RNA sequence: UCCUAAGACAUAGGUUAACUCCUUGCAAUACAAGAAGACAUUCGUUUUCGUUGUCAAAAGGGAAUGAGGUUAAUAUUCCUCAAGCUGGACGUGGUAUAGAGCGGUAACGCAAAGAAACCCGGAGACGUCAGCAGGUGUCACUGGAAGAGUUAUCUUUUCUUUUUAACAUACUAUGGCCAUGAAAUUGGAUUAUCCAGAGAUAUCGGCUGUAUGUAUGGCAGAGCAGCUCAGAGCUGUCAGUUGCGCACCUGAUGACCCUUGAAAAUCUGGGGGAGACAUAAUUUCACGCCAGUUCGUACCCAUAACCGCAUCAGGUCUCCA
RNA sequence: CUCUGAGGAUCUCAGAACUGAAGCGGACAAAGGUAAUCCGA
């Protein structure tokens, strides 16, 4: 499992079978892609990068929420 | 107290079976074969038994997973000598080379 | 006591370029604000000329002869002060240009210098006091 | 138990009829002197760091408590202010000399002794 | 299963009426015994280098996996989730070169940065004991929260849970190096030794090596503890401190020998630069595609599953506390 | 049992007083000595 700090490289990955799994914490956000070795995780703290992030999902990939 | 189990078929203590406790997010307290410990590096000259810098100390399989950087150093033996070695090594080459022309136009 | 001389021909003792053989273009004795050690300027040859034989053929006897030069600060005292010097194969106050250096121009420099020496290499005249040494300064160190 | 520890904590239940192994036993000796020393290394260095000692003094200290001179740490402490006051030059000395430099040093002892006291008066 | 050891056995040669017996790793009491490459791709052709076997370790060496869940009985094997390894074979990006990365004075650094014979290395690879230092696990204590025990009296009480796998990235880690400068009113330093002009100490100095360390990812969605509803639901799983405490591991040492403490397979590095190649050639970078065969996995391991004519007061090698 | 002092970081040691059927390593744990003679170091 690898996480991303920087969103670009994240975007990078999700542009590259594609699902992206957003989950909710309290405090933070995480965004997480299923590639064949690796499971990549990204989290946020403030709502402005979640919602922009929740922008970012494409046609391509779709969105399940747990 | 919790207690462990071998998980290998080998009960006796030997350097190769050691076993280190982990405790798990199940609350349990596992052994888990914790590996053995190797040799650092050194450079090969006679009675010079010097550590090298630079390079990885790992367990000798990890080498064929590790990037160029660890298995080497930029120097012209980078793996094999130290610097030191390698200095001494140039200046007696070229020094031996100067007594031995001198040699040959004391000859001729 | 002191020879620094523009043209003497020293060895680099520890580095990534250490075993090579190079020529001292500038000496600071006591160095800049950047460098606060003693330390000299050199040019000098990173990839020697390979060996040419008599039976090789045209395209071969010039590929083999490609040579490679470093322009490089070293501390003196990483440095084997060979007796062996050249003077007159280039002006490298000429070529070696602190501007060009320290103005990200390092290639420039190096195309220059290679283009020198090559010409020089094959050029080599057999009967110059000059040349005895300059073979011994495109000449590979055995370690 | 826990009532137990505060009772000895209080020193009540220690006792020699509480006591079944040797001194050494309960706490080997080897232990209180690296304690010791450890402590008084540890003092001897942030002195040499403030430079209220030079690496002689240093160095005469170490040797010092490694041969056991200093029971305290308050005892090297006496000892490294008597360097500073006593002129380190103690050689050479005709018994004039020696006693004069023993009232000097009297005399700035009593001095300092007084001071000491009436800074504490004011504030 | 592979590797080598103490060892052992073929083959070859010799001995015996014969059976049998004698040698063989430092390999022969033997010897016209091999391996590789390429084109060919069969042969053949051709090239290169060459004296000649095998078995013996379920504690030695030894490519890579973990946590959670499941059965009446198996599970580091099945399920779920997350990883790594070796061998394949191309795809897409990217390094490098008209010969073959770039930075630093230097230690050294950085996803990548051409290659054969050949010769040398490193790891593997190692005794006993003594003390020191650190880490893991455990034990102890502190505030918070949920539950439980006690309550005639006393007890802001007594107990319980309060967890984090391999693996990914970044940092720190007992040592060693590199500068600069050299030390006598010699200094530095350990509990102990011990080090220095063969360069000590010291610099807003620098480089490097080891985690059973820290942070984040894994990860809470799992596990754990409570409380509801009639399979669904809700709440909390938080923040600290100390130990010559204990078991194990690691790090730096010290002492000891008319004792001086395996080897090979395996992974990898260096020196060398013969060859190969323009529409080309070759390259320890990423991400993607394919495979992992055979055998053992139940259960007892003992005052009742073993050996002692037995369900015998005997005997029988280990780990966790 | 009630006090007192000393050793350390950003758990040991020593004093004094009081109190008991003069008991108190209260179980557990845990050498009996001495002087000669003979062997074998
Ligand atoms: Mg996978
Ligand atoms: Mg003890
Ligand atoms: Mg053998
Ligand atoms: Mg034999
Ligand atoms: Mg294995
Ligand atoms: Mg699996
Ligand atoms: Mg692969
Ligand atoms: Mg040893
Ligand atoms: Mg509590
Ligand atoms: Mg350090
Ligand atoms: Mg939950
Ligand atoms: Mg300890
Ligand atoms: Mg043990
Ligand atoms: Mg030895
Ligand atoms: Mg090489
Ligand atoms: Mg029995
Ligand atoms: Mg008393
Ligand atoms: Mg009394
Ligand atoms: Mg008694
Ligand atoms: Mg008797
Ligand atoms: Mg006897
Ligand atoms: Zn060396």
């Amino acid at each position: 499992p690898k996480e991303i700090t920087d969103i670009k490289k994240f975007m990078k990955l999700w542009q590259n079978k594609k699902v992206v799994y957003v989950k909710t914490n309290k405090r933070i956000t995480k965004f997480k892609l299923r590639g064949k070795k690796y499971l990549y995780t990204f989290k946020t703290a403030d709502p402005k990068i979640a919602k922009g992030i929740k922008d970012a999902i494409p046609a391509t990939y779709s969105k399940i929420e747990i | 107290a919790q207690r462990i189990t071998y998980r290998r078929r080998c009960s006796y203590n030997t350097r190769s079976n050691k076993v280190r406790k982990v405790k798990t997010p199940g609350g349990r307290l596992v052994a888990q074969y914790v590996k053995k410990v190797v040799n650092y590096t050194k450079c090969s000259e006679a009675g010079c038994n010097v550590a090298l810098n630079g390079i990885a100390q790992v367990r000798p399989a990890e080498y064929a997973t590790i990037a160029r950087s660890a298995k080497t150093v930029s120097r012209v033996y980078g793996g094999e000598l130290c610097h030191t070695c390698v200095r001494s090594r140039i200046i007696r080459a070229f020094l031996t080379e100067e007594v031995k022309i001198v040699k040959r136009k004391m000859i001729s | 006591a002191k020879f620094l001389k523009y043209g003497r021909v020293v060895i680099l003792l520890q580095g990534r370029f250490a075993g090579k053989k190079a020529v001292i273009v500038k000496s600071s004795e006591d160095g800049t604000k950047d460098r606060k050690f003693g330390h000299v300027l050199v040019a000098g040859v990173e990839r020697s000329p390979k060996k040419v034989t008599k039976r090789m053929g045209s395209k071969k006897i010039q590929k083999r002869t490609s040579v490679k030069p470093f322009i490089k600060y070293v501390n003196l005292n990483h440095i084997m002060p060979t007796r062996y010097s050249v003077k007159e194969l280039c002006d490298f106050k000429e070529l070696v240009k602190e501007d060009k250096i320290k103005n990200n121009a390092k290639s420039e420099v190096r195309d220059t210098l290679k283009k020198v020496f090559v010409e020089k290499y094959r050029t080599i005249n057999p009967e110059e006091k000059s040349a005895s040494h300059t073979k011994f300064f495109f000449s590979k160190l055995r370690f | 138990a826990r009532a137990f520890l505060e009772a000895k904590r209080k020193g009540r239940h220690t006792g020699s009829g509480k006591r079944k192994g040797t001194r050494n036993a309960r706490m080997p000796t080897k232990v209180l002197w690296m304690r010791r020393q450890r402590v008084l290394r540890r003092l001897l260095r942030k002195y040499r760091a403030a430079k209220k000692i030079d690496k002689h003094q240093y160095h005469e200290f170490y040797l010092g408590s490694k041969g056991n001179l200093y029971k305290n740490k308050t005892v090297l402490i006496e000892a490294i202010h008597v360097s500073k006051a006593d002129k380190i030059k103690s050689d050479k000395l005709t018994s004039q000399q020696e006693a004069r430099r023993a009232k000097n040093t009297a005399s700035r002892a009593k001095r300092n002794e007084k001071a000491q006291i009436v800074a504490k008066v004011d504030v």
